[PDB]
RNA sequence: GGACCUGGCGGUGCUUCAUAUCCCUCUAGAGGAGCCUGUUCUGUAAUCGAUAAACCCCGAUCAACCUCACCACCUCUUGCUCAGCCUAUAUACCGCCAUCUUCAGCAAACCCUGAUGAAGGCUACAAAGUAAGCGCAAGUACCCACGUAAAGACGUUAGGUCAAGGUGUAGCCCAUGAGGUGGCAAGAAAUGGGCUACAUUUUCUACCCCAGAAACGAUAGCCCUUAUGAAAUAAGGGUCGAAGGUGGAUUUAG
């Protein structure tokens, strides 16, 4: 059986987003992207390490928003204007979210070498769209 | 290589291998313990870093918070013992929950009875097992009976039961609210219970399961002997079809038309009336029938006569 | 619901706020020009028609939710409550006793279609029992209030056309007829243009049927309409050609050419050509290999 | 398939296409149609059968070569039989015929078996019991029997003209190895008149 | 021991079917020859993993050195690393799959039946079943609504991989870890899959199907040159000019 990114039926009791729900074949027949770069069109050089950094920042902005991160993130980019969009949820301080806010908005930029932008968006809870 | 690492969620679900641990930590809680000013120390507007001593006993401190919350985990928690410990049989399952029907079952104790593995063969999976329960739910006032709970897991099987046995409940009449009206000989199957109207301060007697139903039940004294097969899924049936189908002193008196009267050897030879007949009164008298054709039982002719001998008869019990 | 009130007053509100950012300010903004607004606003870019974004007025989106069935009496509204089946077995009803008191006197709706109207779940059988007193009905001589209940309960059929669409005479050149189609077969595609008289001649990319077609049975397929129509030498044609190979290139051809002389010929024979074979597509083409196999069908070796 | 099952068959009859079956005609003009195959055509030099005997012979796709190797033996057939009315006599000649098309269709209907053989499983051994063959199975055998006698390898260098040309001459004068064969499955079956009652169908 | 419940099986009955599968049938092959490439066995100082269906041009969309974990020899100790280990266990696992599946079932929660047993729950002129959810279906991709794709749950087979990576358990840290340098990939034999043939619907040349002529077969072996590379496998020419006469049982695919 195909178990790619399929989050398998339990009882009826497994809260799960749209993300986590859909499966790789919807991967543009429902889903969409959560990465919007432009190196995977058809010429282009920098594709591969653009992905190496794409990784990076979803783990760096994982373990630096330390459980808050609702769902994934969507890291587009263009110009030099790389957004890392969120959803994160609202249990922390807003002190301490507009300081990891500041954090990440300046490490970044000095890590890939352009602006980097975060739009938090705070949500009451964790998603739900089905019960699994 | 922090590419090659991984979410928690994904490291345990390897760990356990339940398919076939962060929550003590500040925000901003560092090794070096370079205390920020967005992070553990609030926002006057100065960075600092704490010195040898500051790190070393507020680390301190947590790892005995550490030590703390493995005792806390690892406490004893205290199971009440029924029948023996690892068993089911005197367990009291709270009350039964709630009804959707703006109803409560806050006066009724629910106590299960017997609980087995039980299992069938499927094509694909084989044996699959499911837990069968039996559970009685009793208000000690008359209103008591069972029912049987079945799942695959034995908290759902628990709940099916005893939310099943509140709509199938009995009424048993109790002479003054402490034992059963006469005695009563009833072979349900190949279950034999024969139970004796006792007097007062007389104890249960009685199987265990008969003795955690009646306490359901509200009967204090009365004997009982099963014989033939102990299954527990009829001798609770036996139980509740004799003592729901057992005859009150007013419906004997209404049936015959005389008065019921008692002799007790305590009071001595004064009559006490218990149930006069709600109509007219007969007057022709009982018929004596001289030498009675009444099936007797050769173990209470033994025990009368003394030629019982056991040593497992009259042993001295705890309370009830 | 107030569920439903608010969403509606949403909409409405947001409406307004969708012409103001376009720039139809003016109040009348159509449920077309909402779709082209958030079309824009939001590209889409998914392939599912219903995983794109959308405002409706609520009643659409939100499905039907059917209403409170009994008041604070208890005291359930409709006669047949109990039956947990009230608008199917009130209709059934209804028209067995309009069968009676009829007989005392003397296309066809879907399932999903009826449980849209009635607002419940339906079983087949229950569908066919319905459907066969409603055929009692009508088969029996029924009166005009019966006739707009059987006619409330039969729906449209949209008919189509098999009729080949003749193309215009185009009356041009210096003063010459001709008609200029299509044609298309294993990625070739011939363009023809088929002049009203001159008794035979073809221009396949600038040569002859005999140069260009050297095989036999290229030109008994560029014959083919020609024979079946009895206009063998009464016209002639001119055609540009692209791609595929000598048999498609033939078909593309004898297609475009009939599609062409269709003009020319009857209405009654441009059907019986149409019904001989000359006027349709072959949808007939090329596979895909799969990954794992040795061909299109063609697997490998051993399996079993 | 590519069509769906609504899609009809087209039929290639002038003489249909000329004038009951009213109400065919109205709902043959109310079905869809689908495309004609390429080796069918509304010509009447065409003969169905010699179609069908053309996609027979037809190794690996190669119709050129196919009609090729027919057109070739047509034509030799034409040859030797217009040698024979040159070279004959005053009533010999009236006899003989020379038309390609009646030769290779009356050849081929000499060549059809009228009975045939099945192999049938009863007690673990096989038997072979005569059975009635269908037309469509004994035309099919009678032109596949000519092509394995075509193809038998014992014919050295010679060119499948020349043999398809002479075999044929043959089976139209009722002699050679198609008609010994299908004397020889008549013979089997008649070996085997008794295993017959082995059939059930 | 008696009697059952459920499931699996039956060289188990009746009926209805399969359709590229069940047979009779239809087309092209395998099995016979050579070559290429895996595997077994033998060999070597010389990895590992797959191993009926569901291994066998399989991890490899790929090993002259590198790869590389193998072997030989010689070196390194807070070692690219708050070390490491391709050490052992796929019978601790995540991960990603095979298979049934070229299926339609898996089901929370209730309710009834069975004297309240394992269990079972069918009759549309209807006798207790109602059902959220997953799956088929539906909707999408490609050229259509057709076909092909994708998709196919629960579970089965402790089926496949600790060697992709991560990793529990147990182990090593003078070692089982780290580096350098040179070799390992040969056939008395066998077998799986392909490629090319045994020619005459063929062979060579033009042409890319209206001719001339012949009347066969190595992508092997040896020699020459070239490509790429520090260092030759590949490519072209030369040479040669094998066995081979369309392959039994069985079998494959459509
Ligand atoms: C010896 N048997 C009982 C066995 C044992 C183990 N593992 C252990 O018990 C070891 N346990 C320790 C390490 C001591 C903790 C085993 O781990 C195994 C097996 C069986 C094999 C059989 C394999 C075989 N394959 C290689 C062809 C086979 O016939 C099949 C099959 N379905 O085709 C298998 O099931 C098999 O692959 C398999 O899975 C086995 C084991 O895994
Ligand atoms: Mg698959
Ligand atoms: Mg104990
Ligand atoms: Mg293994
Ligand atoms: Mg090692
Ligand atoms: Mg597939
Ligand atoms: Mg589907
Ligand atoms: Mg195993």
């Amino acid at each position: 059986k195909n178990r790619a990114a399929r989050v398998r039926v339990s009882k009826g009791d497994k809260p799960v987003t749209y993300e986590e729900a859909h499966a790789p074949h919807y991967i543009a027949h429902r889903k969409g992207w959560l990465s919007l770069h432009t190196g995977n069109l058809d010429g282009e050089d920098h594709a591969a390490e653009r992905t190496v950094e794409d990784v990076f920042l979803r783990k760096f902005m994982w373990g630096t928003f330390p459980g808050c991160l609702a769902d994934q993130l969507v890291l587009k980019r263009r110009g030099n204007q790389l957004e890392i969009c969120a959803v994160v949820l609202r249990q922390l301080s807003p002190h301490k979210y507009y300081f990891l806010v500041g954090y990440s908005e300046t490490l970044l930029s000095y890590f890939y070498k352009c602006p980097v932008r975060l739009h938090l968006q705070t949500v009451p809870s964790k998603v739900v769209y089905k019960y699994l | 290589s922090f590419f090659t690492k991984l979410t928690a969620d994904e490291l345990w679900k390897g760990a356990l291998a339940e398919t076939g641990l962060n929550r003590g930590q500040i925000i901003g809680e560092g090794r070096y313990g370079f205390l920020w000013p967005g992070l553990n120390v609030p926002l006057v507007q100065t960075i600092a870093q704490r010195s040898k001593e500051e790190q070393e006993k507020v680390e301190a401190d947590m790892i005995q918070q550490r030590e703390e919350w493995d005792r806390k985990k690892k406490m004893k928690v205290k199971r009440e013992r029924g029948w023996s410990g690892n068993s089911w049989g005197g367990i009291s399952l709270g009350p039964p929950d709630p009804g959707p029907c703006g109803e409560t079952y806050e006066d009724f104790d629910t106590r299960i009875l017997e609980v087995r593995n039980v299992f069938t063969m499927t094509a694909k999976e084989g044996r699959k097992k499911s837990i069968r329960v039996l559970v009685a739910v009793g208000n000690g006032k008359g209103a008591a009976g069972f029912s049987i709970g079945k799942a695959t897991d034995r908290m759902d099987a628990f709940r099916k039961a005893k939310n099943r046995a509140v709509h199938h409940l009995h009424y048993i009449e109790r002479y003054e609210d402490h034992t059963i009206f006469h005695d009563i000989s009833l072979r349900f199957k190949r279950t034999h219970i024969k139970m004796k109207k006792q007097p007062k301060g007389y104890g249960l007697r009685c199987h265990r399961a008969i003795i955690t139903i009646c306490r359901l039940i509200g009967i204090k004294d009365m004997y009982a002997k099963v014989s033939g097969s102990i299954n527990m899924l009829s001798l609770t049936q036996g139980l509740f079809r004799g003592l729901s189908r057992q005859e009150t002193h007013q419906q004997l008196a209404d049936k015959k038309g005389l008065h019921v009267v008692e002799i007790r050897e305590e009071c001595g030879p004064l009559p006490i009336v218990v149930a006069s007949p709600r109509g007219p009164l007969r007057k022709d008298p009982e018929p004596e029938d001289e030498v009675p054709d009444v099936k007797l039982d050769w173990e209470d002719v033994k025990t009368a006569q003394g030629m019982k001998r056991s040593v497992w008869s009259n042993l001295k019990r705890a309370a009830t | 619901e107030d569920f439903i009130k608010k969403q509606i007053e949403e909409f409405n509100i947001g409406k307004r706020h969708l012409a103001n950012m376009m720039g139809e300010d003016p109040e009348t903004f159509t449920q077309e020009d909402i779709d082209r607004a958030i079309a824009y606003l939001f590209p889409s870019g998914l392939f599912e028609k219903r995983a794109r974004p959308v405002m409706k007025h609520p009643e659409q989106i939100f499905p039907r939710q059917r209403a409170i069935q009994w008041g604070e009496d208890g005291r359930p509204f409709h006669y047949l409550f109990y039956t947990g089946k009230q608008s199917y077995y009130s209709l059934m009803h209804d028209v067995y006793g309009m069968l009676l008191n009829l007989e005392k006197h003397q296309r066809w709706l879907i399932k999903e279609e009826l449980e849209e109207m009635l607002v419940e779940k339906l079983s087949d059988l229950d569908y066919m029992q319905f459907i066969r007193l409603l055929e009692k009905l009508l088969t029996s001589q029924c009166g005009a209030a019966e006739e707009e209940f059987v006619q409330r309960f039969r729906r449209s059929v949209t008919l189509e056309s098999k009729k080949q669409l003749i193309e215009p005479v185009q009356y041009d050149e210096q003063g010459m007829a001709f008609s200029k189609s299509e044609g298309k077969r294993k990625t070739a595609k011939a363009e023809a243009i088929v002049y009203k008289h001159g008794s035979g001649r073809i221009k396949v990319n600038g040569i002859d049927y005999q140069l260009y077609f050297p095989i036999t049975q290229d030109r008994e397929q560029l014959m083919f309409p020609f024979h079946f129509v009895d206009r063998l030498g009464k016209h002639d044609v001119t055609c540009t050609v692209s791609g595929g190979g000598r048999s498609a290139q033939a078909g593309a051809i004898r297609l475009a050419m009939a599609k062409a002389l269709c003009s020319f010929v009857t209405e009654d024979e441009v059907e019986w050509m149409r019904q001989a074979g000359l006027l349709t597509t072959d949808p007939r083409v090329r596979e895909r290999k799969k990954p794992g196999q040795e061909g299109a069908r063609r697997k490998f070796t051993w399996k079993k | 398939s590519r069509y769906s099952p609504e899609f009809k068959d087209p039929l290639i009859d002038k003489e249909y296409y000329r004038k009951e079956e009213k109400y065919v005609r109205e709902l043959k003009k109310t079905q869809l149609i689908k495309a004609a195959p390429a080796g069918k055509t509304s010509s009447v030099f065409e003969d169905p059968v010699i179609s069908k005997f053309t996609n027979m012979m037809m190794i690996g796709g190669n119709k050129v070569l196919a009609r090729s190797l027919m057109i070739q033996t047509l034509e030799a057939v034409k040859r030797k039989q217009f040698e024979k009315y040159h070279a004959a006599s005053a009533e010999e000649q009236a006899t003989i015929e020379r038309n390609p098309y009646t030769i290779f269709h009356q050849a081929l209907k000499n060549c059809e078996p009228m009975i045939g053989l099945v192999p049938i499983l009863k007690g673990g051994r096989f038997y072979q019991v005569p059975v009635p063959l269908p037309d469509r199975r004994r035309r099919f055998l009678a032109m596949k029997w000519m092509i394995t006698e075509c193809r038998d390898k014992k014919h050295q260098r010679t060119l499948m003209p020349e043999k398809l040309s002479h075999k044929l001459l043959e089976a139209f004068h009722n002699q050679g190895p198609v008609i010994k064969r299908k004397h020889d499955l008549h013979k089997m079956a008649e070996a085997n008149r008794a295993l017959a009652h082995y059939r059930w169908w």
